[PDB]
Order: structure tokens, then sequence, then C-alpha cells
DNA sequence: GCATCCGTGAGTCGAG
DNA sequence: TATAATGGGAGCTGTCACGGATGC
């Protein structure tokens, strides 16, 4: 939804 | 001449400051009076102090602030197009808190705009009205659950922009769900994170037995508040980390930060009242000693659950109440807005603060003040409660601040606007006047406050009673909320009094509205005046209670519309309020203290007073208001007349010797006229014309400027190409037109070249060239012209030049020239004409004066009004007001007739009499007997039963104008009109709307740029809109080639345009329409949305209706 | 079926929207190009972060953007927040806001027209008048018949020609 | 008392009212059945019978043992254009729409 | 953020730094990859602010003088209470710096302002809707310019075909390039003298005819 | 404000 | 011809290209210092034709003799500016994008 | 028929040390009377030229030869210490109404 | 079969 | 071009009635 969001869970991952 | 006043009821206190609500408000916002250790923390003080300490070890501190005076008065600023404004400089201080550094300093944030005497602002040199909102209080309501009966919704509201609305609602599951944000979530768990065990809310909400039994969930109470505060941040924040300090950060935002949630202190007064509960902060919770406690909440839901069993004492809410709508004046709005360009300010001294040396950082260095500055110049500028002042008359000014709006940022839109909140609530009397409204769109959503209202200081709108203790009325007046009045019985101001005591055996009076007739002993308060009920401008409506509401709306909207004349007269009937209204809008100048007058000047006015001092007061001459109506002073004294205090000095626009005066006195009959007064249209005499009633003064500004280009620069020259020295006739050596020259359409004001855009002359202007041996000027006139429809005498022109003395403009312009133009407006056919109640019109023929119907004396009327107007529209107030006026004409005196305390029918009969033995008796000793028309015209009105057979003419005569009628005998003919007339006096005004201002008319004119359609208004030059509509019209007449004109070559169609202006100058009949440019303009806007438009023919073959142009 | 994604996304013409100098020599544009700068910023940084070798999720990321830049073009505020200039709440007008709505190009420029030849003014009651009359202004009538009036100035000795009746006019 | 507008627009809309009026499915004869606690009408046919279960409250347009025309109105209110449209065929929508809109 | 670019795209023009970043490393310096990073990713970052932000797009070093020029007014205006003149500016930005240089450079700076940008409190007005086209000619423009090909071809009909033809020529009424005296000359078969004579005695008589008829004098402005 | 034209 | 119907429909990647005159490769509207359209950008002449009627950018051929003629200096073809409010551009994507009408305009086509 | 006064450029103006502005001067100069005798004249020349403190009247107008003012009490301007008038009036013989907008005088 | 979500509509000139 | 620096930040809350797509 939010992209913002979305891109922080991603780079959270690593 | 004598003012004789009607009325018993003796008001015991004077109108409020009528201006106080935008005074007083800003007043209070800025505290520049107050020295900076006594503020307050209301106000910009408040915003400074949520703002600062800002942390994060730098700290920047705020100590105080403080208002320098303003770099340039209200008049320059109103020339230079500048904004009266005060520097704003904040002592702040940076403290590391290691280091133990502190360094301290004064910066300079920029300025804020001041607020002038009469309660207006100057903003570019504009004078603007920032007006109050309405909107719902803050607070914790409960309301009724429109789906399911028997359930309720519990509301908790903040201030606008104070975070987020949180409703209670008891579910069909039976759990109590909370809502922020739009999130549903068990309330059980918020009530955990507040450390509530069972056990407590059991015996809190035991009493109710249903109820706390949905309340009870025990995998909530088996975690702990930690626990339950992370449950309920991953409620919140799906995906957000569930951090133990990012959850508590969150959480305190959300309810205990005072900084991001704040009730008002209204807010927290209602909460307190309603839920019987005393709050600590502003907030709904706190933070305290690690962890949270509650405040709103468990109240709320107490209450809530209460009121869904049915216990007593718990009611739901009217939201329209007057109680739970609250004001937001200038001060609050703008402290508003600084609070946001302070938060701006802040969020870039921490960047600053992370970013900068940590050896040397000064708070000049970490502070800067541009967005700050942006908020205000934006509130200010671009907000929708910041309008254009009116100040086509003064009462247009004083009643724009005192309007008030449900609109505007925080407020309603239009959509979301339906009956209920239009409406005129019960709370309203005394507070917002149930009359004056727009009849539009905006009806209801835009209201005036009532003249004895005042706003409190938690912005709750308050009228004044007065205290009746057994059956004896005190002095002792009490403002109240709607509140506070609904808890006692309010006697009417009409109530019949002997002394201070009230004499009847039963009185009229309101208990929460109700009317009800109770005993003296039940009374506990009475009303000051029927004046509170309504507005300052339907306060000027005499005979008002003879007038049905919804002309007594027009009347008091028109008036607003007033236009200020040069001969302008106070009405012969008032209602007493029109000399306050003069003062308060410091429209005219008036003597400060008692004196002598020293001096007169059609300029000046020097008095001396006791002290000895002289006082020299200028008089605006001839200014333009943004309506463009002049307002000029003028002085009404004499040299060495003595003056006491609150004497008039000068009159200012719309204002006879202090009474304000919106328009004439003329005479009028009330008779039909040839058609020419059909539907409302009005005939007048050339009498008015001749001398000079309802002329006024219009001023209009014109603009240019000269800016450097690429091409070369532009420049205000006398010297313009092509032009003979009969155009430049009038223009002075430096190319502007000179004071005192007229202007009519086409006149060059100030003479302009602008270096040739670079073309190739084509073959054509080649050879013509060669021909006439004249080589092709390099310049071409830009010059600034009089449009069309306009002119006048130039009364001014300022010049402004990049170079001079305290000149400086925006960058690339080298100089600004204006022109000031004004025009002596007569009345002209068209024109819009009024009067107080409601009777509008526009003049649609004037006779001259041997036409027009007159008295036996000789005398012809000035104005013929149709009496079809009437009846239908139920305003009798001005037939009422014609009667008096026709008295007050024989008798030459004017009268006072308060509103709903009159002059009545005997009264004005008696007036009428005694004007009569004026109008007659001269007669009768002038050696003249009764007339044969007038013998039959009193045979016709014996027919009709208006006078008594069988007495003398003269006893008939006087019968008739007993009734306000009188012969009239018709100029055309000399024969008599068969009924006697009604004849009188009649105030009327001349309305903003002047066909002079909306004649419009075009050939051909510039276009648009993407649809190549014309542009549109007066102003543009435009062409008129043919809509969906007229379409419509066109296409059911079944006229294909006047609609085809109207899609194609009128508007459109380039070539067709071109080819149909070309055919017609040669008489030609014009050509085939062609495609209308805006449907390429479709076809290849829906290309860029990648779907393909093919125009195709019966072959389904493909038609280029680019012509080639488009394809490859 | 494929043609409903978007391998090139088409441009518009730029007379249609148009950057223009203004009256004072400042510069007025649409939020077209506004949009069409995000896409064409997003599309280049997205070939050279491919052509650099860049990690998945860096190109996830520029896609997403990539994609979420079309959709603000095509029709602005239709998926997720409305595109907005820097320092205003406005969202930007885009290609679907241009067609649709009473604002829209169908029924604001082409259902109905502002027209030439036309004028408009206050209405007085025109009793004398027979029924198929209206009384008509002297000059409303001289400026919406203007040209008629050229060619019947041209036609008479009232003007040489029809350039000098209009400078005439003036 | 007038509906007006919001009338013309439900007519104009073909929109299904919340007045809506309850109407026969067929044709039949009307045996009505009302406990103090509860009521219902039913349509009785040669070949077979129908339910119709309302609000205790409403107001009947049928006097028990009376024969209706498929789509007639057994209680008060405007009739769903449809329901009507599925009973009684167009010609009587028609009528009811034409009727009901220049009622206004 | 608030710099003209979108969170997102400095985030993704950061990540071009760090992939910068990255490829330049060192380990042998000890220094943890932070250090050298930051320095990279505020490099793309600024470089994407300078070269990104503006419609219409200004040189990196030029976008700095402008930053400058703005931090510089913006001291001065902190220390004078108010906001200064260009004279000031130009003395606090040293030599080479006069008023004229600083407001031409304000002057560059100037953004485009949005055609969709409403006027009233309504929706229904439009910035654009009040701006003119000038470039494409109005009905009246290209009528006198119609009128104008007409008459001159009225006159010119008073020439004979040669003069006419010759003239016609030179002033690019033909091809709409203007043709020398050697080009006429060569086309009609004389010397570049004698077409040069001809075209003078046919405006010559254009002359003569056009102050006895006055025709062609009211296009002139 | 609209309606007839009080305003 | 006369028009008669009007059809609408879907635009290939091969069509869209076809409308085009040329690709915008930047984001570039006009120069600062020089107020003219900067090349590969939004305004450019080369693809959307000529801001002066019958004019090349840089001036080599001012006049209508030449038609349909492109200059080799500037690349801008030699006709009426008019054409500025026709001809497409376009620009290609790395990766493939969906059209959002087929997309959120439910039910979803492509759904 | 019209009105020239000193150091004025327009009706719009104001005069110091004169109370009434242009505008009212004016519209006091409208209610002057003025009577020819000889019927061959068609129009005067009104000369005034004062200064105050005093109350300018019509009398205090220049008399002419064969013209009678009607009304010498009619009030014109109110003058004060300093405050100079001089005024050029121009009476026309006429018929009916003819407002300044249309003869231009 | 039926609650609830989301999207989309909500008067015309005039001026601003 | 090198100390080290490693998940953001406002929401905006008083219409409404519909139609059509998902969910018990
Ligand atoms: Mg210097
Ligand atoms: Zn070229």
């Amino acid at each position: 939804s939010d992209p913002v969001r979305q891109y922080l869970h991603e780079i959270g991952q690593v | 001449m004598e003012i004789k006043r009607f009325g018993r009821i003796r008001e015991v206190i004077p109108l409020p400051p009528l201006t106080e609500i935008q005074v007083e408000s800003y007043r209070r916002a800025l505290q520049a009076d107050v020295p900076p250790e006594k503020r307050e923390n209301v106000g910009i003080q408040a915003a400074f102090r949520e703002t600062f300490p800002i942390e994060e070890g730098l700290v920047l501190d705020f100590l105080e602030y403080r208002l320098g005076e303003p770099p340039f008065p209200q008049d320059e600023c109103r020339e230079k197009d500048l904004t009266y404004q005060a520097p704003l400089y904040a002592r702040l201080q940076l403290i590391h808190k290691d280091t133990g550094l502190i360094k301290e300093d004064e910066v300079f944030l920029g300025h804020i705009p001041l607020m002038t005497e009469d309660g207006s602002f100057i903003i570019n040199g504009a004078d603007r009205v920032i007006v109050s909102q309405i909107h719902r209080s803050p607070g914790v309501y409960f309301t009724p659950d429109p789906a399911r009966p028997g359930r309720y919704i519990a509301s908790i509201i903040p201030l606008p922009k104070r975070g987020p609305w949180i409703d209670l609602e008891v579910e069909p599951n039976g759990v109590v769900s909370m809502k922020v944000n739009k999130r549903k979530f068990p309330l059980v768990l918020l009530l955990r994170v507040l450390g509530y065990d069972q056990e407590t809310l059991a015996r809190e909400l035991g009493a109710y037995g249903e109820l706390v039994q949905g309340l009870m969930d025990e995998s909530v109470f088996a975690m702990r508040p930690e626990e339950a505060l992370i449950r309920l941040f991953t409620l919140l924040r799906p995906g957000d980390p569930p951090k133990r300090d990012k959850a508590v950060a969150y959480v305190y935002g959300l309810i205990a930060d005072p900084r991001r949630y704040d009730l008002g202190e209204a807010g927290r007064y209602k909460a307190e009242e309603k839920l019987g509960i005393r709050l600590s902060g502003r907030t709904l919770a706190r933070f305290e000693d690690g962890e949270f406690k509650d405040e709103v909440f468990l109240p709320t839901l107490r209450y809530l659950f209460a009121l869904t069993a049915g216990v007593p004492g718990h009611e739901v809410d009217d939201i329209d109440h007057l109680g739970n709508r609250r004001i937001r004046t200038v001060g609050e709005l703008m402290t508003d807005q600084f609070r946001v360009g302070l938060a701006r300010l802040a969020r870039g001294v921490r960047e600053r603060m992370l970013m900068g040396s940590e050896d040397s950082l000064t708070p000049a260095k970490l502070v800067n003040s541009r967005p700050l500055e942006a908020a205000i110049r934006e509130f200010f500028s671009r907000s929708q409660l910041s309008q254009f002042k009116d100040e086509t008359n003064p009462l247009s000014s004083l009643r724009h601040k005192r309007r008030i709006s449900a609109l505007g940022p925080g407020g309603l839109t239009r959509e979301r606007a339906g009956f209920d909140v239009r409406d005129v609530h019960r709370t309203h009397y005394g507070r917002i006047c149930p009359v004056e409204t727009p009849e539009g769109a905006n009806i209801g959503l835009i209201t005036s406050l009532a003249a004895y209202a005042r706003v409190d200081e938690l912005g709750f709108i308050r009228t004044p009673y007065r205290r009746v203790v057994g059956g004896v009325v005190t002095d002792e007046v009490v403002y109240m909320t709607a509140t506070e009045e609904d808890r006692y019985t309010i006697a009417q101001a009409n109530t019949p009094l002997e002394g201070n005591r009230i004499a009847a055996e039963r009185v009229v009076a309101r208990r929460k509205g109700e009317p009800v007739i109770v005993s003296p002993e039940e009374v506990e308060f009475m009303d000051v005046s029927p004046k509170q009920v309504f507005s300052v401008n339907t306060n000027l409506i005499p005979f008002l209670e003879h007038d049905d509401a919804n002309r007594a709306l027009m009347g008091s909207n028109m008036q607003t519309q007033a236009v200020p004349l040069i001969r302008a007269q106070a009405p012969v009937v008032m209602t007493g309020l029109e000399e306050r209204v003069v003062r308060d809008s410091l429209a005219a100048l008036y003597a400060e203290e008692d004196g002598e007058v020293a001096k007169v000047d059609g300029n000046r006015i020097v008095v001396r007073y006791e002290d000895g001092r002289l006082v020299e007061y200028p008089l605006r001459r001839f200014y333009r208001s943004n309506q463009g109506t002049a307002l000029d002073q003028r002085p009404r004294v004499v040299v060495g007349q003595r003056v006491r205090k609150g004497d008039l000095l000068a009159d200012g626009p719309a204002s006879e010797n202090g009474f304000l005066a919106l328009g004439q006195n003329v005479l009028v009959a009330i008779m039909p006229f040839d058609g020419y007064n059909f539907e409302d249209a009005i005939v007048i005499s050339e009498e008015l014309l001749k001398r000079d009633f309802y002329t006024s003064i219009h001023i209009e500004r014109y603009e240019i400027e000269a800016r450097d280009t690429k091409l070369g620069p532009e420049r205000i020259t006398r010297d313009i190409p092509h032009l003979s020295e009969a155009a430049l006739r009038d223009l002075d050596e430096e190319g502007v037109v000179r004071i005192g020259a007229e202007v009519k359409p086409g006149d060059i004001l100030v003479g302009r070249t602008s270096f040739k855009g670079e073309s190739e002359p084509t073959p054509e202007e080649r050879l013509l060239r060669s021909i006439f041996g004249e080589k092709a000027r390099d310049v071409k006139d830009t010059s600034l012209r009089v449009p069309p429809g306009e002119g006048g005498i130039v009364v001014r022109t300022v010049r402004l030049r990049r170079g001079d003395p305290g000149v400086e403009l925006k960058p690339g312009v080298r100089e600004v020239v204006r022109v000031y133009v004004a025009q002596k407006r007569k009345l002209q056919v068209g024109d819009k004409l009024a009067n107080r109640h409601g009777n509008k019109g526009v003049v649609a023929k004037i006779l001259p004066v041997e036409d027009m119907p007159h008295l036996p004396d000789g005398t012809p009327v000035d104005v013929i009004l149709n009496p079809l107007g009437v009846p239908s529209r139920m305003n009798l107030g001005q037939i009422l007001e014609t009667h008096l006026g026709l008295a007050g004409y024989f008798l030459g005196q004017r009268y006072i007739s308060p509103i709903f305390d009159g002059a009545k029918e005997p009264e004005i009969k008696e007036l009428l009499a005694q004007a009569f033995e004026v109008y007659f008796g001269k007669r009768k000793g002038e050696g003249f007997g009764v007339d044969k028309r007038e013998v039959e015209v009193l045979r016709r009105a014996e027919k009709l039963g208006l006078v008594t057979p069988g007495k003398t003419p003269e006893e008939q005569l006087k019968e008739l104008f007993l009734q306000g009628k009188v012969v009239l005998y018709d100029g055309r003919t000399g024969e008599p009109i068969e009924g006697p007339i009604v004849v009188g006096q009649m105030f009327i005004m001349k309305l903003y709307h002047m066909v002079e201002d909306k004649m419009h008319a075009r050939s051909t004119g510039p276009y648009s740029l993407i649809t190549q359609q014309p542009l549109g208004g007066k102003a543009q030059f435009g062409g008129q809109r043919f809509g969906e509509m007229e379409v419509w019209a066109l296409e059911a007449y079944g006229a294909a080639h006047t609609l085809q004109e109207m899609l194609t070559l009128k508007s459109d169609d380039i070539e067709g345009r071109n080819a149909a202006y070309e055919a017609i100058i040669k008489g030609e009949d014009v050509p085939e329409p062609s495609v209308p440019e805006s449907f390429r303009v479709l076809v290849k806007e829906l290309q860029a949305l990648a779907l393909d438009v093919q125009t195709l023919d019966e072959k389904d073959n493909p038609v280029d209706i680019f012509e080639g142009l488009a394809s490859k | 079926p494929e043609w409903m994604i978007l391998e090139a996304v088409p441009v518009l013409p730029p007379d249609l929207r148009p950057m223009v100098q203004v009256d004072g020599g400042r510069f007025a544009t649409s939020d077209l190009n506004d949009l069409y700068r995000r896409l064409i910023n997003r599309n280049n940084r997205l070939k050279k972060l491919l052509a650099q070798g860049a990690p998945e999720i860096i190109i996830r990321n520029e896609k997403r953007m990539l994609q979420e830049a079309v959709d603000a073009l095509l029709d602005n505020g239709r998926r997720g927040a409305p595109v907005t200039n820097p320092g205003s709440d406005r969202p930007l007008r885009s290609l679907t806001d241009i067609l649709s709505g009473k604002q829209g190009r169908f029924r604001q420029n082409l259902l109905g027209k502002r027209v030439d030849y036309s004028g408009r003014s206050v209405i007085v009651v025109g009793p004398q008048l027979k029924l198929h009359q209206c009384g008509l202004p002297k000059r409303m009538a001289l400026e919406l018949f203007k040209p008629f009036l050229l060619k019947k100035m041209e036609e008479k000795g009232i003007a040489p020609n029809v350039k000098a009746a209009r400078r005439m006019l003036e | 008392i007038t509906q007006g507008l919001p009338r013309v627009i439900e007519l104009f809309e073909a929109r299904r009212p919340k007045a809506k009026a309850v109407i026969s499915e067929i044709d039949g004869v009307v045996r009505i059945e009302e406990t103090e606690e509860k009521l219902s009408v039913f349509v009785e046919s040669e070949g077979f019978s129908k339910e119709y279960k309302l609000p205790k409250e409403a107001r009947l347009l049928v006097k028990d043992g009376d024969y209706v025309e498929a789509g007639q109105p057994l209680t008060r209110g405007a009739i769903d254009p449809h329901q009507l449209l599925e009973a009684k065929g167009p010609e009587a929508v028609e009528r009811y729409l034409v009727e009901e809109i220049q009622k206004v | 953020t608030g710099r003209g670019l979108s969170f997102l795209d400095l985030i993704q023009e950061g990540n071009q730094g760090l992939i910068r970043a990255v490829e330049k490393f060192e380990y042998k310096r000890r220094f943890k990859f932070s250090t050298y990073a930051t320095w990279w990713i505020r490099q793309a970052i600024n470089r994407a602010i300078a070269d990104q932000a503006r419609t219409i797009r200004i040189p990196v070093h030029m976008v700095e003088t402008i930053n400058k020029l703005s931090r510089t007014a913006r001291q001065l205006q902190q220390e004078l209470g108010r906001e200064p003149t260009y004279e000031e500016i130009a003395e606090a930005m040293g030599p080479g710096w006069d008023a004229k240089r600083v407001e031409e450079t304000l002057k560059i700076a100037q953004e485009p302002v949005s055609l969709e940008t409403p006027i009233g409190d309504e929706k229904d007005s439009f910035y654009g809707d009040f701006i003119p086209d000038e470039h494409l000619p109005s009905p009246v423009d290209a009528a006198t310019q119609s009128l104008l090909s007409e008459e001159l071809e009225k006159a010119l009909s008073k020439l004979s075909e040669r003069e006419a033809m010759v003239l016609k020529l030179r002033k690019g009424l033909i091809d709409g390039r203007e043709h020398t005296l050697e080009e006429v000359g060569a086309f009609f078969g004389v010397t570049r003298e004698r077409i040069r004579q001809i075209e003078n005695k046919a405006l010559r008589k254009l002359k003569y005819h056009e102050s006895r008829t006055r025709k062609l004098r009211d296009f002139l402005d | 404000a609209x309606x007839x034209x009080x305003g | 011809k006369e028009v008669r119907k009007v059809r609408i429909a879907l635009a290939s990647p091969e069509k869209i290209r076809s409308w085009s005159y040329g690709e915008v490769e930047k984001p570039e509207t006009i120069n600062y210092r020089t107020l003219k359209p900067e090349r590969d950008g939004l305004f450019d002449e080369r693809i959307f034709g000529p801001i002066k009627d019958y004019e090349c950018a840089c001036g080599k051929y001012k006049r209508q003799r030449f038609e349909g003629k492109v200059c080799e200096r500037c690349g801008v073809e030699v006709t009426k500016s008019i054409v500025r409010r026709y001809r497409m551009g376009h620009i290609e994507l790395a990766t493939p994008a969906a059209h959002i009408w087929f997309v959120k305009d439910v039910p979803s086509k492509i759904g | 028929t019209s009105v020239y006064i000193e150091d004025v450029l327009h009706e719009f103006s104001t005069i110091p040390g004169v109370k009434e502005d242009v505008v009212e001067i004016i519209l006091n100069l409208k209610e002057l009377v003025v009577r020819f005798l000889n019927p061959s004249l068609q129009t005067v020349t009104l000369l005034l030229k004062a200064e105050g403190p005093k109350e300018v009247k019509a009398r205090d107008f220049l008399p002419v030869a064969d013209v009678e003012i009607m009304n010498p009490d009619l009030h014109i301007a109110t003058l004060e210490e300093g405050g100079r008038l001089n005024m050029e009036v121009r009476v026309d013989r006429g018929v009916g109404y003819v407002p300044a907008e249309k003869h231009g005088i």
C-alpha cells in the first residue's frame, strides 16, 4: 500500500 | 430638522464595540502591549512554548519574543503594495548538555501582519478581512446510532489538526469498540495499556449488568501493560517493528502528547462538565513516572454505558446547539498557522543540530525563519477565510468583519453540508442573526453575528440578558452561553413595566427556546432589546415586524451593496442604529476631547483641545476602495466652532452629519405606469439626475510595467511608432497621461514600446516596404490604453523606477507606472435600486418631469413603484415607511422607528393629519377651492368605500390622506388617476450592480492556448459561454446551422473563424465549417492515453483530420 | 490483450501542454510536463541501474516507482496518494482529469464552447416593443455586427477600406 | 404532503424504494393470517399457494377472501418497478411509471 | 526531503551513491564501510537534487551560485531585520558582484508556475484560462494579410508581365526566396544592370500608381 | 450569494 | 472523404511508436539562458516540430520553399509550427508498465 | 455651463483654505441664477477673485453690464486664513436639461 | 442468500 | 573521495445514494 513502508520492509529483510 | 422617535423600550446597555470580535482576538493573540515575562500561555506565545524546547546533545530553548514597530505606516503600505507588519524577534539559547556551553542570541524571524484600528489587515497593499469560523466545539459527545436504536456513539473530539477523532461504540457482538484513524479495535486493550485491573473495571462498570460483561476479556488481562501496549501497536501499525520505545512513542503521540494531541481550553471545560470529572491536562491521558495514566477514557465509557442503560442524568447531545458549536476568530486561526510554520522551523533546527559543527553553533545558524514566514504569508494570502475586504460602504466593512463562516480549513465543505447545519437553531437567539444569510449555495453556512452578541474567551457566542428578582428588573446585565441560557425562564423585552417592576398578570417568556406564558414570579431574566435578536444590517430595517423574513434577508444583504453617493442622505425613517454604525466603522472623524476648532480645510481639520495642544487631522480625499467606490471625508465643522468630546469633525463616505447615508430619500407614488414598472422594473424622474441624486464617484486603477527582455528593454516613452500627435496630445514628456485629462476608450494612459519578436518579413511586407520606402521599426506600440466601456478624468499618476531612491521592484522590471482615473456616475437605465425591505428593481425608464405623475400643487413624484410587487412579497414595512414618509414630507421632519418597538398606525395617522393641514389649509388660504378632478376622484373613492358619503370634499380628502393616499394628476393628460394613489417618501439606495460595469460585447478577440476557444470574461474581452443547455435549446429548436456555427465558426475552428471573418468583411456568405480544434485536442489527448481514435468513412477507411501533418 | 501493458508510453504534443511566457515574462506550464519529467527521470535511472548491475531490491523499488509514475501520468490519484508539486497540496492534473468531469474536455470544450459575436447586459422592460422585437444598445450592436459594419462602411464613402473603417472605430 | 423531486428521481432511476409495497407474484385468493405477535398474507391459486410475511403494523390494501391480480399491491407504499415488471409485464410498468411521475 | 525530490527518489539516487562507494572502497585503510559510503551517498543525493529539481534545468555550478545567493541574502536579512536590497547582497557576495548581477541571477532562478493553478474559492477556474494565444494569427490579422496580398496583386497587375515577375522574384513572392540580380537577369536573359533597371522602373510605376489611388497606404499601419 | 440577487 | 464513423481501440507499442516523431530521452524542457527548447527534451523541435513557421532551430532554412526538408545542423524539419500541437513523441520504458485504466477499473479487464 | 478654478486641474480636487471640495463648489454654482438683460447676449464669463477668512457668496462675482444675479445670498464657498479662490464661470443661454457629458464646454 | 467495502456522482450564466 | 554514521512520517475525521464487487 505505502511504497516507502514496503521498501523499508524489503530493506529490513537483509 | 426635528427628529421624533417612537417606542417605550429603554435599552439598558449600548451596543458593544462592533469590531471587537476581530480586534480583541488579534490583540489577545499578539500580546504586544504585555511585557514578555507577564505574557500568558495563550497566543503565539503558546506556539513558541509548544514548539520549544528543541532537543536531539544540543538543546535550543525559547526565552521570550518581541514585536518591533512597523517599518512603514498603513497608507504607505497601501500605495507601495506592501504589507502592514511588525518585525518578530525571538530570544533563543543553545545549550550543549555535556559541555554546559550556553550561547544566547536574539534571532529575526521575519514579520507578522498587524491588524489596523478598524480590525482589518493590509496584505500587499490590499485590505483583507479574516472571517471568523464556526465549528464543532471539542469535547466528549454522545449521539444516537442511526442504524441500531438503543445503542449510542461516544465521540471524543479535539481541536482541528490537533489529532484524531476517537469513537466508542457497543458492537452487536457485545464488545466495546474504539475507532481511531478508521481502525476498529476492542477498547479493553487500551484500557489495559492505561494499567487497568479487571477488578477496578468491574467495580467501576458493574452497576450496568449486561454491558460490562461484554467488556470482559481474559486474554487481555492475562497480559501486562507492556505486552498490551505492544499488542495495540501491532494492531495500529501492521508491518512496523513492535519495538518497546517505538510503541511508547506512538501511543504517547496519539493520546498523551500535549504537542501532538490538544483538546481546546473549551474542549477541556466541556469534557469536564459533561463527564462530571476534572481534567489535569488537555490530553486524554498522561505519561507519569514511566507509565500511562487515564483521564478521559474511563469517564467516557462510564457515561456511554450509563446512557445506554437509561440511567437518569444522561442525555445525547445536540451538535447544532450553540453550546456545542464555537468560533475560531482571527487570533486562533493566525496562531494555528503560526504553530505550523514554527513546527517546520523546528524540523529544520533538528536537522542543523545533527549536521552542523559541534564546536561552534549559534541559534542564528540553527534557525531558518523561512518556513514560518511562508506559513504566515500563505495564511494571509491563499486562505479561504482571508477575504478581500468589502469596502463598498462603511457598513460593508463593518458587516464583513462580523461574518461567521462554517466553511474553510477544518470546516464544512458545501457537499457535506445538509439542512441540519444550515437551520436556524433555537440557540441562535441573540447570538447569530436568523435573517441575514446568502440566498444561494452558501445559505446558512455564511451567517452574521447578532448586534449585542459577544464571543467569550472559550469561543462561545454569548448574548446579554437582565436579572429579574421578584418581578423587579435590575440593570445588572449577564452575558450567557446557550447552555447557561437553557437554565432559565427569560421574559420578552416588550413585557410592560412600571418603573423597574413588571406589570402583567401573564408574561411571555422562553424556557429552552420554548415559548411559555408565566407569572412574574417565574421570570428569572429578561431580554435587553429586540435589536439583540438580529444582525447590524437587519437592525437597519424599520418596520421589520411588518416584513416577511425572506425579504428582510434581501434588504439586509442589499444594504451592504449600497454605493456612497455624493449627495447621500440618512433615511427619513431610521431605526436608531444609524449613528453607531458610522462611529464603529471608523468612517467619520470625531473630536478627541472638548475643544475649539482652529482650522478648517478641504484637506485638513486642526483642533485645539483643553490641553492647549494643537492636533491636526488630515482628511482622506477621493481615495479608491477595493470595490472602486470613492472614500472621502468632508469637514462638517467650521473655524471657531466649539466642539465637545465625541463631536463630529468630519463625515466619511455614506455619512450625512454622522448618520449612515446609504441612498436618497425620494418621493414615490405606488402605481403601475404604462408597463415600464412591469415585473419589478422602476420608473424614475429625470429630476433626480438634474439635481444629482444617485450620482456616485468611482475610481479605477490602471497599471503597466516596463521590463528587461532578451530582445532589448521595454521602455515608457512619449515616442510611439505610427502614432499621430493627436493620440499623444494628453501624454506628458515621459509618456504618461497628464493629471486632469479626460480619457475615453482607445486613449493612451501610458506610452510603452517593446522590441519586436524576431521575424523575417513576409514578401508582401518586403515589397510594401520597398514601395513606401520606409524602414521597418524595431520597436512596436505596447502602450496601456483605456479598455472598452471605461474612461473618466485622470486624477493620479504614480511612477516608480529602478535606480530611484527607496524603490526596488521585482527582478527584471525597469519601471512601473500606475494611472488612477475617476469617473462621476449618474444614475442610468439598468442600474440597480433597492429599499431596506427587499424591494429591488432595475431602472427601466427615465421620464422628463412633465410626464411624471404629480400632486395638485404641481409637485412631481421622483419614483414610480409597482404595487404588484407588494402582495406576493409580503413586505408591508415599505408601505408604512411610505405613509410616515408622506407625513414627514409635509411636516419637514425625520423619524426614528425602532424595530418591534415602533411607530404604530394611529400615531402615523396623527402625523398625517397635521401634515394634511399643512398640505391643504395652505391652498385654502391661497384662494383656491376643491378641483373638479379632485371631485371626480372623490366620487370614485366614495364608490370604493374609501371615504364616507355626505362629508365635504375637504373632509374626504383628509380621509384619504390619513390612508396615505392623495389625488394624483397624469402629467401627460392632466386628468387625474381614477383612484387615489399612495404617495410618500421612501429611502432607496443605488446598489453596486451597475449596467456600466456589466455591459459587454465581442465580435472576435483573444483565444485560449490549448482549446483555441474564446477567453471568458469582460476584462479579457471574452465571448459568452454557450454551454450544454444552450446547445440543448438549439437542438430542441432543430436549428442545426446556428448550433454548428456556435460549435465551429464562432469558437474553435481556426480556418473556419478566419474564413468567416474575411467572408463577412468581403460581403460573401460565411464558408462551411471545419473540424473544431478541440476535437483534435481530444484525439491527441486520447492518443496520449494510448487509445487510438480513428475518424472513418462509410467504407470504414481512415480519414485524416490532421491533414498529413501528424503522419510520417 | 497484451496491449493493455505499455512498453512505450506516448507523449502528448507540447502545444497541448504548453510552456508559455506570461505577460510579465514569467513562465507558466502544464502539470503534464512535471509528470512526464518524473517518468523520464525514473526510467533513465532504471536503465542506468540495470546497465550497472544493481541488486534486486534496488531494481524492484525503481520498477515500482516507474509503474506509479506511469499511473500518476495517466490517471493521478487513481491508485495511492495523488502526486503533488513541492510546497503545495494541489494534485497534479493528469490526462484522465483533463478528459472527464464538469471541467473535463468533453463537457467544457466539446458539448459546449465560448463563442464569438456574443455579448451580455442588464435587462429592462420593453413595453413599447412589438413581440418580435428587442431593444439592443447601440455599442453592443456596433461590436457584435462589427465586420458587417466595416463592410457597409466601405460600401459607402464612410471609409476608404475595411482596415481604415476599423482603425476609425478603434 | 408531497413526495416531490426525490420521488421523480426515484422513478426515473427505476430505484427500489425503501417504502416498497409488497405485491402478489401470481393470481389467487387472499387468506390473511394474523397472530397478535406476527402477521402474514397468503395468496392461494387453484394449483399452488404463496406466502408473504410482513411487519404487523403494515397497512393492508386487501380484504380477506379477495381475488387479486398478479402484481396488484397487497400493502401500501410505492411499487418496486422491477418486481412489477417480472409480475405484470412491460405495459403495466410503463403505465405505472408514467402515472406515478405525473402525480408529482 | 522538501528539497524538490520525492523520498523514494532521494533513496534511489542515494543507492547509486552506495554502489559507487562499494566499487571504490579499499578495506586496506581499515576504515568501516559507512564512513566512505556516506560521502558518495550525500554526493549522489545532492547531485540529484541539483540536476532534477527544476522544470527548467539549471547547471550545477549555477545552482550552487543561486543557493549561495539565497544563503547570503538570508544571513543579511537575519542581521538587517528586513529583506536586503540588491546592493547589500552585492556587497556581501564580494567583488565581481554588483546589483545588476544579483538581480539577473535572481531573474534566471525564477521557477515556472502551474497553468492549472486554481483561481477563486470554487474549483471552476484555472489560471491558464486568462492566458491568450499570441502565436496563431487573429481573424483580423489573417484577413488583413489576405487583403494585402490581393491588393499587391492588383497593383502589380498595372505593370507588365516582366516587371511584375521581376519584382515578385526579387521580393520573394514566387518561391519565397529573394533572388539576386544575376538570377533574374539570367532568367529573363538580360544583364544584371538591365534587370535592376526594369526593377527600378517597376517600383517607380508602382509608386506613381500608389500616390494616385492611395490603395496600399492603409496597410502601412 | 445567488437565488434572485439579496446576494 | 466525409467522416461517417469514429472508432476507438487499444494502441499497440508498434502503433505508439508509429505515432512518435522521436523519443524524449531527457527531462529537460527549455534552456535557462536561451529559453530555447533543449535537445531530446519534452519541447524539442527535432521531435515535435518547428516553433516558427517554416524556420528551423539554427536558422539555416527560413523560408517556405523548403518543405519537408530537414536541416542537417539542427535536425529540425521546416514546416508549419501548427504541427507542434499534432505530432506525438514517445518514451521507451525499460520495464513494461500496466495501463492503470485496465487495472483499477473494476472488474479489472486484465484481472 | 463651465467652471475654471486656478490651480485646479479637475472636479475631483480640493483647494487649500477652502472647506468645500470642487464637486460641492460646482454643486453650489449649479444653483446660480443669472439674468441677462440684452436678448442678443449668448454667454457671460463671471470673474471671481477672493481670499479668506470669508464666506464667498454669489454677490462677490465681479459685475458685468446687463447681467443680474437673482440670488446674491447663494453660498459659494467657505474661505479660511490663507485660503484663496480665483474662478471664471461660463454661463450660457439655453433650453432644457443638458448634462456636462453632452456639451463638454 | 446479505452485510459491507469502494468508487463515483452531486445546476446554469456572471467574477475571481 | 576515508572517524563513524545502517527501517519515514503525516493522517483529518458533520453528505449520500447508488451500484457493483467480496465475505459471513
Ligand atoms: Mg560588490
Ligand atoms: Zn537548421
